[PDB]
């Protein structure tokens, strides 16, 4: 298992996750924070080898992607209108994750 | 390119069987590949702790001072999080494919074009590439990395990470930072706040002390981040607040997560090749391995002259060999493949 | 107002490390 | 249909009881049906007397399964604020109750309401002391998995080495109580076979013993419960107090049935 | 810890910085014998009052 | 006799073999000593015939058994210097064996000498994945447990999460062996059965159909076993290489014996 900094966070406090309303909608945050003009060079002149380096420690490290049993779906629902995901506004386009 | 360290380090391990193959011609496969796996592992310790580390955080962990058997390393699950986005905040739009003597090679697309740069939308789980055909394309890959400068440490994602990431299901492409979101609810993450707390980092109290630099600029993220969240700054979660506080370096928080987690798996770690009592290591072979870098591990795999590339490849300095030709973005590049 | 406005410490010594929960308990 | 996950999206159902009870009222409900609908092939006017004999038979029968298999024999049950979970210092106002069975105890701790603290609080928790099964190590296992405080203290109280000696004589009681109800089903299927059989008398005599065994396991569940060292049971500001559950009540009144039916049997024989 | 320990071990603990939820606190076996010989070697044969 | 402790204070004996194995050589050889005291109340010149009989029929019988459970169908045996067990650099030199059989695999430990580094090396373990049982949850035990490095190694190679597919095809195999023997063991007890009953062809069909079922078995085994891709067992400086073992060739001996009977018997019938 993986260690704590801080008592587990969820909505009935054992094992369901927080999310809407609570939380905003992960589509949502991702395009409110991380939406912004690529080609902005590192402030420290660090190197792409040193980010891929970085990944490589990272696998060696912690492995959190494969789904786990029985299959929980957490799905993203992508709100409508999404540039990316529901270009034609059909309104019910959901990510599953 | 995570193929292509991977590629680096298994040359590496070759390599260092070769070397001790020379050195004790009377070794057997076991004992050349185990002795071989030591040597190789040392050196991965020593550069993901003692130079990438220092690189990528501006912190360096406190001097070794012996193995704790009562400390307990695992990881925590806000450092997956932590470390996971200030990687992601990084990842260029394209890599470059760069020679031995400062060349910047085109790069051939599977549409026949020839590009600046190998589009890193298009390349995710490659199983072959017209331009990655030989290991010489794997050593200009490792090359232009060395010598690109990754994007900057802020809030932004690119478009190969934000839109175009790999779909695990139903969808080609998938958005990174949502998914990251969704794990962070998935694995319980505290609040951002929650998480300072723990960290017995100071409190915030106001949307715009999370990062005072963006908030003094004309950027507007930190006021719809707060819209989003109804002003409610006892409701950010740990991952946003952790993007939001990058300035130049991963956030306090970010940092301290990563710093000591990092500290934990030293000070843990039996393993660890400066611990002496583990008989894995003599004192001059550890001031050998504390002397490698990963210029080294690049230099004995590639086969070239040290020259060829800067002493810290991890930071790129004005006067090191072969700079970029230019900051990459998005113009020139091949469109990414739709979802 | 509960006069009692902590969480009260077990006596058998678990659920003391959040992610250890039999360290420093009986019997361990 | 699919494109979607998960293919069904409701929330799980759960079985609204104690399945040994349902599947024994199920059994013996469709026994009774088929009964029922057999009832207009019985000859005249013996309907009436053999819907009761039947009747009363199969609730017999019924009553000892259940009577067995029920952890409803000490009860208790006191509404609280008590500390619910580990690193939460909230309370929950919750009602806690006390099920001694035979085989073990169910502990229920219901919020009021339910919904407190934006958890469901309404855990009905089994702890066994049959033969074969070690207490100790199902309540290790409730510590390991996380069970809510009120749970955890009713549980510990039932330990093997815990002061107050519940466990010693409430895995004696129920032990013995049980075996008792066993010869009493034993009687009660012999009761049925020698009533089909021309000698009446000996059915008779088997039903009275039917209601004799259950009188004994009544009474040895009493004495061997009677000569616990009071074992104070505090939660919050208050004290829960166990009593004969309607578990003890069932024994009672089919064990009081079954003797009076059988004392009528033979002196009916007696008389006639 | 602050007045009993000082007192028997001529060794003060290190300030106090904070609980680390890290560190396993779990007595270990040279505890056991450590503390019981150096409590025995000073039992008295006898105890005023 | 008393005052001291323990009151038995000699080593505690440890069974000299598989208590599967024993219990069939033990009643089977129980079985022969009883029909041998019968023997002399045996007619005439029908005794040499008689024992012939029964003897070749209880070791058909006693063959399906044992080969049915023993674990000894794909054995492998290398004699290296490995290392023992955690926070110990020291080697041992050992005799390491994997024996698997239908239901799971033994690993064999045996130190050369068998006392080395001042502990005693012999080591069987045992890992099972028959339906029902958890291989994983077996190896993770025995990681809990502490077992010596080669033990704990050639347990890894047979999980079902190793990269080389021994776990798939051996369950498989040995699943559907085992299905095949028991077929063979009902066929066995019929084709007595029906030569107690005048119709003899009858029962050679029955013998004959339990030596295909036999031969049906070995092939399912060896088909399945074969398509494994070659996991390489690298222990110390040496590479452990598997073969059918000896339940492999008892397996295909008696089947042989009992096609070849059966045969026998049908062709002597329409010939006489
Ligand atoms: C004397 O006592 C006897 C013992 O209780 C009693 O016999 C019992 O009778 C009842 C019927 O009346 C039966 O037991 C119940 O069975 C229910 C169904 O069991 C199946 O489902 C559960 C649920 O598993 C899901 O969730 C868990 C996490 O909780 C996951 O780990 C699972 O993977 C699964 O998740 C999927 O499904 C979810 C559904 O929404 C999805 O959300 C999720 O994303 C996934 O898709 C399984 O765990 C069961 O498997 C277990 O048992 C089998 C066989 O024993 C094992 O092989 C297996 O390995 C497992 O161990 C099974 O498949 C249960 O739901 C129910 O459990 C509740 O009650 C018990 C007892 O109080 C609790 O211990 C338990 O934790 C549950 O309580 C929580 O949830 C309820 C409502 O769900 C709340 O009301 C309650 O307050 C508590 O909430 C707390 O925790 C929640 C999270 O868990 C949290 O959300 C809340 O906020 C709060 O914090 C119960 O066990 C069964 O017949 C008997 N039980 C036995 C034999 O053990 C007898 O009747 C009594 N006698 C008398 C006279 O009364
Ligand atoms: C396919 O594989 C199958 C699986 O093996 C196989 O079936 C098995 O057949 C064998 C018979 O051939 C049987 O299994 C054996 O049973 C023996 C007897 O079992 C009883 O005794 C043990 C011993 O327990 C004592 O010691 C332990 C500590 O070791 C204590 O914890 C105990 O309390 C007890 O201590 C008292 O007694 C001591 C005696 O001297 C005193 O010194 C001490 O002070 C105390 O007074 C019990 O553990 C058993 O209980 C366990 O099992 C039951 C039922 O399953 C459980 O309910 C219970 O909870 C326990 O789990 C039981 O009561 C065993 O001794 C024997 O064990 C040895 O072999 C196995 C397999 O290799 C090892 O895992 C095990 O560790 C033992 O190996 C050590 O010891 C031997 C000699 O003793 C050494 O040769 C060996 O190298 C190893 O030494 C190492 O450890 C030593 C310390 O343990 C150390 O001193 C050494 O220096 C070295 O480090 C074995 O299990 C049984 O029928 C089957 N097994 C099953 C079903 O599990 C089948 O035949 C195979 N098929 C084929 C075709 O071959
Ligand atoms: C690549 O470098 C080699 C020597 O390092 C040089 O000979 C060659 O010309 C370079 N490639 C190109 C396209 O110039
Ligand atoms: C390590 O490098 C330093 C200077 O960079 C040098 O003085 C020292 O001798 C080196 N040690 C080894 C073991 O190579
Ligand atoms: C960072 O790299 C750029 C080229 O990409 C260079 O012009 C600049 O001088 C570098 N800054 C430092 C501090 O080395
Ligand atoms: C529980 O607390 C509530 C409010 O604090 C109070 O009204 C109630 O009387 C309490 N019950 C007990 C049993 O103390
Ligand atoms: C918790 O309960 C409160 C009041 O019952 C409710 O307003 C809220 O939505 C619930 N959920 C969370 C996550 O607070
Ligand atoms: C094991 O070691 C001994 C002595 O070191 C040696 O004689 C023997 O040949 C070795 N066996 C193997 C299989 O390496
Ligand atoms: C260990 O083995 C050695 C040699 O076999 C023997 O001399 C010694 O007595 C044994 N026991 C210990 C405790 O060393
Ligand atoms: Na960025």
């Amino acid at each position: 298992r993986l260690q704590r900094l801080v008592p587990a966070s969820y909505a009935d406090g054992v094992y369901q996750p927080l999310g809407e309303p609570h939380l905003p909608n992960p589509r949502d945050l991702s395009n409110t924070i991380s939406r912004g003009p690529a080609g902005l060079a590192s402030l420290r002149n660090r190197t792409v080898l040193g980010v891929f380096f970085g990944y490589h420690v990272l696998s060696d490290l912690v492995s959190v992607e494969t789904p786990g049993c029985p299959a929980e779906f957490l799905n993203i629902r992508i709100p409508p209108g999404d540039p990316m995901f529901d270009p034609d506004q059909r309104g019910d386009v959901v990510l599953p994750f | 390119f995570l193929q292509a360290l991977g590629l680096l380090w298994f040359r590496y391990h070759n390599l260092w069987a070769q070397r001790l193959a020379r050195q004790h011609p009377d070794w057997e496969d076991e004992e050349l590949f185990q002795h071989a796996r030591k040597r190789v592992i040392a050196t991965y310790q020593n550069i993901a702790v003692y130079e990438w580390l220092p690189s990528f955080l501006q912190k360096t962990l406190p001097e070794y001072t012996g193995y704790r058997p009562f400390l307990d390393p695992s990881i925590s699950s806000e450092f997956v999080a932590a470390s996971e986005q200030f990687l992601s905040t990084m990842v260029p739009p394209g890599v470059y494919m760069r020679n031995a003597s400062c060349h910047f090679q085109g790069v051939i697309n599977r549409n026949s074009s020839v590009s600046r740069a190998l589009r890193v939308c298009n390349s995710y789980w490659s199983r072959e590439h017209p331009s990655l055909q030989s290991a010489e394309d794997v050593d200009a890959l490792l090359l232009g990395m060395a010598s690109q400068i990754a994007e900057r440490e802020d809030h932004v994602l690119v478009e190969d990470v934000r839109d175009f990431w790999p779909g695990p299901l139903k969808f080609s492409r998938t958005d990174h930072l949502a998914s990251c979101l969704q794990r962070g609810r998935d694995l319980g993450l505290p609040s951002y706040t929650k998480a300072r707390a723990a960290l017995g980092l100071s409190p915030i109290t106001r949307w715009q002390d999370i990062n005072p630099a963006l908030s003094r600029s004309n950027d507007t993220v930190l006021e719809a981040t707060a819209a989003l969240y109804n002003q409610d700054l006892s409701w950010l979660e740990l991952l946003p607040g952790g993007l939001l506080e990058s300035h130049r370096d991963p956030g306090p928080l970010f940092s301290t997560i990563v710093l000591e987690q990092f500290v934990r798996l030293r000070d843990g770690d039996r393993y660890w090749f400066e611990n002496t009592r583990n008989g894995l290591f003599s004192k001059k072979e550890i001031e050998e391995i504390r002397n490698t870098t990963l210029q080294d591990v690049l230099v004995a795999v590639i086969n070239i002259d040290p020259s060829a590339l800067q002493p810290n490849v991890f930071v790129w300095h004005k006067g090191d060999p072969c700079p970029q030709p230019r900051q990459l973005s998005t113009e020139g590049l091949p469109a990414c493949a739709p979802s | 107002q509960n006069p009692i406005s902590w969480e009260v410490q077990r006596f058998d010594g678990w659920y003391n490390n959040l992610m250890e929960h039999r360290w420093g308990s009986k019997g361990s | 249909l699919g494109h979607t996950f998960p293919f069904y999206a409701g929330p799980k159902p759960t079985f609204p009881m104690d399945t040994t009870l349902a599947s024994i009222i199920m059994i013996f409900l469709t026994a009774l049906a088929t009964f029922i609908v057999i009832l207009p092939g019985i000859r005249g006017k013996t309907r009436l007397f053999w819907l009761l004999r039947v009747v009363t038979s199969l609730f017999i029968g019924a009553a000892i399964l259940a009577v067995n298999f029920s952890s409803e024999w000490s009860v208790g049950q006191v509404s609280t604020n008590t500390s619910y979970k580990a690193f939460s210092s909230e309370w929950i106002s919750a009602d806690i109750g006390l099920q001694v069975g035979l085989g073990g105890v169910n502990i229920t701790l219901t919020g009021t309401p339910v919904q407190q603290l934006n958890e469901t609080i309404n855990y009905n928790e089994e702890f066994t002391w049959r033969l074969g099964e070690n207490y100790a190590e199902e309540y290790a296992k409730a510590l390991e998995k996380g069970l809510p405080d009120p749970v955890l203290y009713l549980a510990e109280k039932f330990t093997p080495r815990s002061p107050c000696g519940l466990y010693r004589q409430y895995r004696l009681a129920g032990h013995y109580t049980s075996a008792m109800l066993w010869v009493a089903f034993l009687c009660w299927l012999l009761a049925n076979v020698m009533l089909s059989m021309p000698v009446l008398v000996y059915g008779g005599y088997m039903l009275l013993a039917t209601g004799i065994f259950q009188l004994l396991a009544l009474l040895f569940f009493s004495m061997a419960t009677s000569l616990t060292s009071p074992c104070p049971l505090h939660l919050g500001a208050s004290v829960l107090h166990t009593h004969h559950g309607p578990a003890f009540w069932i024994t009672l009144t089919t064990g009081l049935l079954c003797v009076l039916l059988g004392l009528a049997m033979a002196v009916a024989h007696r008389m006639q």
